[PDB]
């Protein structure tokens, strides 16, 4: 029940080919259960409740940056087998740890303990 | 619209299913093709666990879609 | 204290 | 003959309905009070899913009847 990763990030909405950020800034964190199943959860900072919780298996998805609108920190989660795409934006004021979260997320989604 | 079910052992089992087929039906297919009881059959796809009562199309499960099969430990220390 | 959220943009699966 | 619709949480949504009203009508009421589409919302009474094309009286749904509202997988 340990959290592999955790950082402030909000979700976005993709309609057709346009991605709009959601003001419901949350927290993107990863937790591995005793079942060795990595739990990808997104909790809204508004209430601090876990709004999203999806188990992600190795090579199931890929966490990468979104070089479409350079200005801040935007990442997209693509399910290699889920054929699903999610968009998130980091609420961290400094990117000194942006790469760490990015690297850890991938390492926890494709390289679990 | 068959789907590939990969077990924890790494063994992959393709089972013929329909897009409107329910998750329960899919689990049964695994039982006959492996012998895993429904209680121990935990199908996971699209990053989300397949909740009973849902359909394959619900999780955007297409043909030859790889599904993660999780089995209960049924033990401890 | 906190950074403002990004802005709407076009996304293409390249 | 209103009815209380309890969500996945303690939250309860009472909606004024008539015994002759159909299940579809009830789901729509949820949409107006919440915005959940019929597919996402699932109305279950007495542990039995409310099939469409049926009235509230069909399921013996009286006033102040608590219904189980189940929501499908949100987001992805």
């Amino acid at each position: 029940n340990k959290y592999l990763v955790e950082f402030r990030a909000g979700k976005m909405s993709l309609k057709g080919t346009t991605v709009t950020p959601d003001k419901r800034k949350g927290l993107v964190y990863i937790q591995q259960t005793d079942d060795s199943l990595i739990h990808f959860c997104w909790k809204d900072r508004t209430s601090g409740n876990v709004e999203d919780d999806l188990i992600i298996f190795p090579d199931d998805c890929e966490f990468k940056r979104v070089p479409q609108c350079p200005s801040g920190r935007v990442y997209v989660l693509k399910f290699k087998a889920g054929s699903k795409r999610l968009f998130f934006w980091m609420q961290e004021p400094k990117t000194d740890q942006d790469e760490e979260h990015c690297r850890k997320v991938n390492e926890y989604l494709n390289n679990p303990p | 619209m068959q789907i590939f079910v990969k077990t924890l052992t790494g063994k992959t089992i393709t089972l013929e299913v329909e897009p409107s087929d329910t998750i329960e039906n899919v689990k049964a297919k695994i039982q006959d093709k492996e012998g895993i009881p429904p209680d121990q059959q935990r199908l996971i796809f699209a990053g989300k666990q397949l909740e009973d009562g849902r359909t394959l199309s619900d999780y955007n499960i297409q043909k030859e879609s790889t599904l993660h099969l999780v089995l209960r430990l049924r033990g401890g220390d | 204290q906190e950074p403002e959220p990004p802005e709407p943009f076009e996304y293409i699966d390249d």
